[PDB]
């Protein structure tokens, strides 16, 4: 059945090459090249994770015969209230090593030698505000002692925790702000969703002013609201047998927000 | 509760010659169990960590294999086939590997620990007793998660061409 | 004795196919189909728990011997001040996964594996305001790392809790409002209770204007108060050898509120 | 339908480019260039708020590719009895930053941080008389420590509040007076409303002396009365099937003042 494959597609995620993503990638290239620590900050659902995650796919590991793999960028997301030992485990497991026993010092030491063993140059810590306060000390040590571009990612909650340790505030001082969408750029993102994400058999003219009106009120510029609204509206419309999003279905979705 | 669900656990099929240390390690990883955890779950306590090192004073008893055969759904007669048969002398320390077998079946074979075994008759290769690339000794078969040397990361399947 | 069997029946609980339940179930089917996380909100005793509990039976598991069960809908009510370990315990105990001991790290990793292996597609967290603020991070990760619609159920206290964390707020902002009964809907529900729930030997005619007036004052439209009043009124009537709810017995019960 | 579309338009608000708007904008441009603090004072419903809104829309935030926006003009209206934390929350949210939970000192330091880097040149505080007297100290500190032109807006009630504190009075000494309309300026303003705001199918002839007489008596020069009388009169007239305002409907509305 054709319907099942479209719904199975529309429920899944996709990556759209927004200029907001290109901005971070060129910027992260500068911080990685300069081997510079920094932070990424912005409101929820602005796309920080997807842009950082896409950057890791852009620099997949490399190998040589009889050598460990080399991993230019590591991307990790700590669990909430991440203590030092579990951060070392996160880094260790991303590098496919294992450490079954040891003190926290032994986990740290094994982390240092596997980081420099794989020769990583940038470490992105997504939702870094999940780190315990003491874990930022070990993050600072990994930054300085080995010369890794550490990139902390979070919301304004990350700025609030970084202000509580002068040594973290100092070495993570450089930052990039993720903005919300607005103006014609939001509109351009709406049409990019219509043609590169929705791909429905008939066009919906979501770029039209009357569609943009309700979308702007419901999305408010969050790319996560845009994606979640349009995918549900498309799924609902196909379930109703429509070949497109209708304004009435888009209204029925937007009423829930 | 989930209605009409039977209390269940993640299972693994034992390979034809897989050693008990290798098997328990896979079962533990399939359930994210520590070695102490499985022993507490079977009620035999710290004995599991001892078996995973092939420390078999005493050997795995009928009682304890039948206890492990309660949490693992593999029966105790098949668990006894994961161990040397009666009177076959075995060595625990030098852990050994054929590599060409590991490319066909990703398990440690208990026969690689027998004091009478030195070649793989199937492959006609001298079995390895350390990594041929970097000379690191192999870890206990319970810890073969990666299927590669823990030092130089050479996969065991590639060490097949570094044999005999 | 027949009386003892009528009391054993009337003291119990049943599910009546109200339109509110039908409305929720159809809505959950869309959210499950789209894998969209959302919330159900409505004041106390409006039938949210009964309607959500009815939805899991409508998707009861399928299992083969020696396999994880296919369980499309997981339903949990956390205990008060639920931390992350208790969250993982609730989920794995619902799926009847046998490992009940381990660290929070093991419980996390086993839970994510169990959710994936059982093919879960919707997770309903009833009284989700009982979750600790740190454990909402694990709830968000279930919704992001797995294609799972998470449904948070609660009273308006849940709306307050969600607004204190922008990351939860922007994930769970699609909502359904459960209502109280009023007017003709209440009158329709009163007659369904007599014929489907009470099933007394003789018609009480609770549908009548004067009985409806008593019920309207005492119930205030709460379906919980309707059920609790009419069952107790039936039990009192039957215990005194009445064949129906009499006016005087309904008034005796109503004046307790 | 025609009628509901026209009613939905007239129900709303719009900005007319009155000369007093341009006068304020050129004056605010001078004050912003000099970073000079000042006050805007005028009778209620003379148009101060709309003219201040029009200014910050002409000087909206500018993006610079992953930097925080350059936002030269901040506009806030404090809620009644605005304390210092409320004031800092107003400013921070305008700059598209989320207020993390913390002390007044954390809010102050974060606000002071983001007023820099966003490059704020002018802060317009509308209904500045809603500020608590202790909140003016923090407003003065923003003007003193950052090079920011703070503009207090209010009615003559602001001019009394300010004179209760010499340190505030002596900083906001420079002022602009917003006036009422009269004379030829009022006659032109009526002409502009007919053409640019009401936009009825047929000319209402509101420049006529008999129409101006009605309007001048009821409007008394308040642009707020002019707008809300003429919109309501147009809505009443269209609802009656008239294609213009007429004297009878206009008198019927004007009689309510
Ligand atoms: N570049 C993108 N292409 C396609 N979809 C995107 C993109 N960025 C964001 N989205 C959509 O928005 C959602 C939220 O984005 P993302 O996961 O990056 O959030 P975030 O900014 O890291 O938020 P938070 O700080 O709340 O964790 C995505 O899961 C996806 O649905
Ligand atoms: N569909 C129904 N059929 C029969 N009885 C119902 C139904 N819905 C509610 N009830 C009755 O109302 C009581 C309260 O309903 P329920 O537990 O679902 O409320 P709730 O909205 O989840 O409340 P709270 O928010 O206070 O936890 C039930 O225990 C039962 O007596
Ligand atoms: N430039 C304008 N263009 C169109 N309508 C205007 C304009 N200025 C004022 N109005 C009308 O007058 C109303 C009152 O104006 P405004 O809100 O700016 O008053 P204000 O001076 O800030 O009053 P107050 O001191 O009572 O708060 C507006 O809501 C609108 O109806
Ligand atoms: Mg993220
Ligand atoms: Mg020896
Ligand atoms: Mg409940
Ligand atoms: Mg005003
Ligand atoms: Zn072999
Ligand atoms: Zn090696």
């Amino acid at each position: 059945e054709w319907l099942q494959a479209e719904i199975a597609r529309l429920k899944g995620k996709s990556i759209v090459p927004l200029q907001q993503v290109k901005t971070l990638h060129d910027w992260l290239d500068g911080k990685r090249k300069a081997r510079k620590s920094c932070r990424v900050v912005g409101e929820s659902r602005t796309g920080k994770t997807v842009a950082c995650d896409a950057y890791r796919y852009r620099h997949k590991p490399q190998q040589e015969a009889g050598r460990p793999p080399t991993v230019p960028v590591v991307y990790i997301r700590p669990h909430q209230k991440c203590g030092p030992k579990d951060l070392f485990k996160k880094i260790t497991e991303y590098l496919k090593y294992r450490v079954t026993k040891g003190t926290v010092s032994d986990f740290r030491d094994r982390t240092i030698e596997v980081l420099k063993g794989c020769g990583v140059e940038m470490l992105i810590i997504d939702e870094a505000d999940r780190l315990k306060p003491e874990t930022f000390a070990d993050v600072r040590d990994i930054a300085e002692d080995l010369g890794i571009a550490v990139v902390l990612v979070g919301t304004d909650r990350l700025d609030a925790v970084i202000k509580r340790d002068e040594q973290v505030l100092e070495r993570f001082r450089a930052h990039l702000r993720f903005g919300k969408l607005s103006g014609e750029d939001f509109k351009n993102t709406v049409e990019m969703w219509e043609q590169m994400v929705l791909k429905l058999p008939v066009s919906s003219n979501l770029k039209s002013k009357e569609m943009l009106r309700i979308l702007t009120s419901a999305t408010e510029g969050y790319i996560g609201r845009l994606d979640e609204i349009l995918r549900e509206a498309a799924i609902r419309s196909l379930s109703r047998g429509l070949k497109k999003i209708d304004k009435a279905v888009l209204q029925e979705v937007a009423k829930e927000y | 509760e989930a209605p009409d669900v039977k209390p269940w656990l993640f299972l693994i099929k034992p390979y034809e010659g897989e050693s008990l240390s290798h098997f328990l390690g896979r079962f533990r990883r399939a359930n994210h169990l520590s070695a102490s955890g499985l022993g507490t779950l079977a009620g035999i306590g710290a004995i599991v960590a001892r078996w995973e090192r092939f420390h078999f004073n005493p050997r795995p008893s009928q009682q304890e294999l039948e206890a492990i055969a309660s949490v693992v759904e593999v029966d105790a007669q098949r668990l006894a086939q994961m161990l040397p048969p009666a009177g076959v002398g075995m060595q625990h320390e030098p852990i050994r590997l054929c590599g060409a077998c590991y490319a066909e079946s990703p398990c440690h074979r208990i026969e690689w620990q027998y004091k009478s075994v030195w070649k793989c008759d199937r492959h006609q290769l001298k079995i390895l007793a350390k990594c041929p690339n970097c000379q690191a000794p192999f870890k206990m078969p319970a810890l073969w998660e990666d299927g590669c040397c823990h030092r130089c990361r050479m996969p065991f399947a590639e060490m097949a061409k570094l044999q005999k």
